[PDB]
């Protein structure tokens, strides 16, 4: 749950500050947490169920870090970002749509998804930042 | 140079071949004696150790057994042909062929023999070798212990040679070098299907000695360094030092009465430097050496040079002072001065390098973009076919860094330098004149610098990890602005000779490091399984690190071998040693048991126990095992001298079992078997509390006994008191021990495959980069 | 009925030095913030000349205090603590030397050396009383003799 | 014990004293022999003891 927030603030954070013209050092840490982010996620696979009319839906991540070259964020940089953060944002949503369908009466604090029981690997302990929700 | 020398002299590895069996038994014919003790007239075979040469003691044994796993290892081949070993079996039916000669020794000795059966004559009658042409497999009958046999057939079946053919020679390249489209590649052989080949063992390094071995790390940079400098081209047609020194005069309008800056922008230029700064930075990137700066901050042409050197070289690539120095000369000197900004105090220590800080504080939007591409220009980690590697950034590979170097270096020189005599605006401006007149040629040299780099690190095996080193390469300014000013328009490649030996030298590398990291973890894990305590393994690690042939072992501290002992214990031993090794720990009891030298054991009881009736010894005082009886370990007692226990059982009469490799006498005499010697060896332990001097007596009662009618005339069976724990030789079953040993009938083996493939060159003015345009592209 | 100065059980297997080497390791990879970068990284090869013997030190402060134990078996008279006016100096080049150069061959007290030890300090001893009881006596015969 | 020369040589290419500013750069690897090791070892025993 920590990491999948984590998740979802890194890229929340992507599409508010990752913007044309914006200065990299207003950027920086979020660079660095987002290629952690991406380091962390890729070469993993995921997969969220078909429970319901939910669509069984397969995630490989084998994304590039994003680029640390720019004194101000040009059109170029925010379209990567964009493409990069787009499927992220798909997978987190998907992920938690995933979630909130599934129910348990024996443990219903822990994950119910697999992907969420992946997530909360000690590997993806890296993801984990600021949780101020 | 001897370093290159030593990294160059390294072959690949020797290749093993087999010429006999490997055997630790042979048949060898005793006398058998009559459940009476009566010699037979028939004698029989028996299996004994070829080399009976086992040690005093259990510790003694197990180093024993350890020697012998070196001598397997030592003998078994990489490949074999049974053919090589065939001989004629005089005594075949169809005059067939039998491996090895040993083999051949024993079927004449058996088929010569009157003793022998009229089956075991008709089985060596038909001894004889099968050939199947089509399958290329050959058949031969060996006549093998089933312990030789085991090992044997390990080798037999467990060869490191693979079929051979063009595709496999082609594939042998890098992919990138075939890739590349100015090489082109040739073959005028086709391999024939029974060609082979081993392949190097190109695991990465397993030790990391990348991580906190700095000094043998410092090593092998250093000769990798080296090799690259060896192989990295020289440059060809380089703009004449005359010319361009009477050029750059007439740029910078030198005065004879005036004290100018401008003249030091003219030290040290020459092909030689310009040379020597490909060179070194070509080859410092290979190696992942670092390199350190030299330069005079009064030669503004050399603050230049490295503008555009810290444009095109990561800045890890350098040790941090010696960047940190360039860069607070080229803030304070070009970039403040030309924006009027005070002189940055730059801290030593500071978490910020220079540049860092100036991008912070620069408003000037060229020079802060060149500033923040130069504060964040770093090498990228990438796999690229299985060797990692350190790839430049793209826009370096193509040259548009030299192009927004060039923009700030423009802005820099429309400044007015408000607080400066304009005779100081004056110089700076020349300086950047002098760069900026050669804007084409530093970006046809960036692009040259980058192919060149990536082409020879294609060939590169080992992962290429960027680690700070020990020690670094100095690398002057000056050098930097001759290969600048310099540079011609001439394409240079390296050549696809250059590369191959490269890649050769590279591999046989390699494949040593890691053919002797086998060898070490192989030794050390036996040991240690042996339970060798008393062993201490720097010698091991020692001949390690002189067998990888690059490091002075009188420069290394035992400390550090330890650590590479303690490192190498955790790796998995490789698959042939291992199960090589498993045969001999699954064999070596019954190895020492059939010694004859040592037995493993003595029984001291105190009643009178009938001796064993076995047809090699008569009457014999031999015990097949330790069973109602408490055992001492000799070993144990010999390790803590603590004798209060035997010293109490042997004054107390009390039965026990010594347990322990042990010395033994063979005495025939009846009368000493009645006169009771055997009980009378254990009262020296008791005196001298010492059992390596221990040498209990094994009767050998018999009709060859001079006092046998003693046995003979009074219905006797021998007692004795005590046993000695020893264990009977296994008879010698010709047909049991024949084995069809089956190999290859023929096969070429073949060291280097690219003294197969012949290539050349395009010409180089066509030459193109990773873009698909022309390397260089001035005029 | 010896009074005996003894270490940490610690010290005495040299499990301790495992820790050492931790804190040290920490030191190693620390940013020193505002050192000069040359002067860092020869402090931090230092803390790590001394990290990397890790098994010999621990050899070494094992050896040390088995040698310490034994010689101590053998004193008869109480270890008392005291700050002493004058002290014995010790370089700590020595100690450099000492973690630098001990290898792993083990060496401790001969049984001669032990017994020779725990004679002389019997002796020491059993003079020490018997000088103690003549002093006593005399002072004693003095006093009641009324030899003012 | 270790080779002097071996652990001094290691001990000079690992510090990289002679690239520095110290004033003192040859004191600093002096009395590192195996004479002040087995001093060392006789200081520190007989002191604990004594």
């Amino acid at each position: 749950m920590d990491v999948l927030y984590s998740l979802s603030k890194t890229l929340k954070d992507a599409r508010d500050k990752i913007v044309e013209g914006t200065l990299y050092s207003n950027v920086s840490d979020l660079i660095q947490q987002f290629n952690q982010m991406i380091i962390t996620m890729n070469g993993n696979e995921f997969q969220t169920g078909g429970i319901g009319n939910l669509p069984i839906r397969n995630w490989n991540f084998d994304f590039g870090l994003l680029g640390t070259t720019l004194l101000n964020l040009d059109a170029n940089y925010v379209e990567t970002a964009r493409n990069t953060i787009d499927y992220f944002v798909d997978f987190v949503d998907n992920v938690c749509m995933d979630e909130m369908v599934r129910e348990s009466q024996r443990n219903g604090i822990a994950p119910q998804s697999d992907s969420l029981r992946k997530l909360s690997g000690i590997k993806f302990k890296r993801i984990n930042f600021d949780n101020s929700s | 140079e001897s370093i290159l020398k030593k990294l160059e002299d390294i072959k690949p590895e020797q290749v093993k071949k087999q010429t006999k069996l490997f055997r630790i038994f042979e048949p060898r014919q005793l006398p058998v004696y009559r459940a009476n003790g009566e010699k037979e007239l028939r004698n029989r075979w028996y299996w004994k150790l070829k080399r009976d040469t086992l040690p005093d003691g259990d510790y003694d044994v197990r180093e024993y057994f350890l020697n012998l796993y070196d001598q397997v290892l030592t003998e078994m081949p990489d490949y074999l042909l049974l053919k090589d070993m065939a001989v004629e079996n005089k005594n075949s039916r169809d005059a067939g062929k039998v491996v090895d000669s040993e083999t051949a020794a024993i079927c004449d000795a058996i088929f010569q023999d009157e003793e022998t059966e009229g089956v075991v004559r008709r089985f060596i009658a038909e001894m004889r070798q099968r050939v199947q042409a089509d399958r290329n497999v050959v058949n031969y009958p060996s006549i093998l212990h089933p312990i030789d046999h085991a090992f044997n057939e390990y080798f037999l079946q467990h060869q490191l040679v693979e079929p051979l053919n063009n595709d496999i020679i082609f594939n042998y390249i890098p992919e990138r070098i075939r890739n590349d489209v100015n090489y082109i590649l040739n073959m005028d052989r086709n391999l024939p299907s029974t060609a082979r080949y081993i392949r190097p063992n190109l695991l990465q390094d397993r030790l990391n000695l990348h991580d906190n071995f700095e000094s043998l790390w410092d090593t092998i940079t250093t000769s990798n360094y080296i090799l690259a400098r060896s192989v990295v081209p020289d440059l060809k047609e380089l703009v004449s030092t005359e010319a361009q020194i009477q050029k750059m005069s007439q740029d910078l309008q030198l005065e004879a009465l005036t004290i100018q800056s401008e003249t030091q922008f003219l030290t040290g230029i020459n092909s030689q430097a310009a040379n020597d700064c490909f060179k070194t930075l070509i080859a410092a990137m290979l190696s992942q050496r670092t390199m350190s700066l030299d330069f005079v901050t009064t030669n503004y042409m050399s603050l230049i040079s490295g503008m555009w050197l810290l444009t095109v070289v990561p800045n890890d690539m350098f040790i941090r002072e010696s960047l940190v120095a360039c860069q607070l000369a080229i803030i304070n000197t070009i970039i403040y001065p030309a924006f009027g900004m005070q002189r940055m105090h730059y801290r030593n220590g500071d978490p910020q390098t220079p540049f860092q800080i100036a991008e912070q504080q620069i408003q000037n939007f060229q020079v802060a973009n060149w500033l923040h591409f130069v504060n964040n220009n770093q090498f990228r980690q990438v796999v690229i076919d299985g060797v990692l590697n350190q790839v430049l950034n793209d826009n370096i590979r193509n040259g548009h860094v030299v192009n927004q170097l060039m923009e700030a270096l423009m802005q820099l020189s429309r400044q007015q330098f408000p607080t400066m005599p304009v005779d100081y605006k004056r110089s700076i401006q020349r300086g950047i004149l002098l760069l900026s007149n050669r804007l084409g040629q530093l970006v046809d040299l960036t692009r040259l610098l980058a192919y060149n780099y990536e082409t020879l690190m294609a060939c590169i095996t080992m992962n290429m990890q960027h680690v700070q080193t020990l020690t670094t390469e100095k690398l002057q300014l000056t050098s930097v602005t001759s290969l600048c000013m310099l540079i011609g328009n001439a394409t240079v490649i390296p050549s696809p000779q250059t590369l191959f030996h490269y890649y050769n030298v590279n591999v046989n590398f390699h494949s040593n490091y890691n053919e002797r990291i086998n060898d070490a973890v192989a030794i050390i894990t036996a040991a240690n399984r042996l339970n060798l305590y008393q062993k201490k393994m720097k010698s091991i690690v020692e001949d390690f690190l002189k067998r990888l042939q690059i490091f002075d072992i009188s420069r290394v501290p035992d400390d550090q071998m330890y650590r590479l002992r303690d490192r190498l214990r955790l790796l998995p031993v490789e698959i042939r040693r291992l199960d090589i090794f498993n045969l001999i720990l699954m064999n070596m009891e019954q190895i020492e048991r059939a010694s004859d030298k040592i037995a493993q054991g003595v029984i001291i009881a105190y009643r009178d126990m009938q001796l064993e009736r076995d047809e090699m010894y008569g009457y014999v005082n031999i015990a097949r095992n330790l069973d109602g009886f408490q055992q001492i370990n000799l070993e144990e007692l010999m390790r803590t001298g603590d004798y209060a226990q035997i010293t109490n059982m042997l004054l107390n009469n009390q039965p026990v079992a010594l347990v322990g490799a042990l010395p033994f006498i063979t005495d025939s005499s009846v009368i000493s078997l009645v006169a009771k010697l055997d009980a009378t060896v254990f009262a020296q332990i008791v005196k001298l509390r010492k059992v390596d001097t221990l040498k209990p007596i094994l009767y050998k009662i018999n009709s060859d006994s001079n006092d046998f009618y003693l046995v003979a005339n009074y219905d006797w069976v021998p007692t004795s008191t005590t046993k000695v724990y020893k264990q009977i030789p296994q008879q010698f079953d010709f047909r049991a021990s024949m084995h069809m040993l089956t190999s290859n009938l023929t096969f070429t083996v073949y060291s280097d495959l690219l003294a197969f493939v012949s290539a050349d060159t395009v010409e180089p003015i066509n030459a193109v980069a990773f873009d698909n345009m022309r390397i260089m592209n001035e005029l």
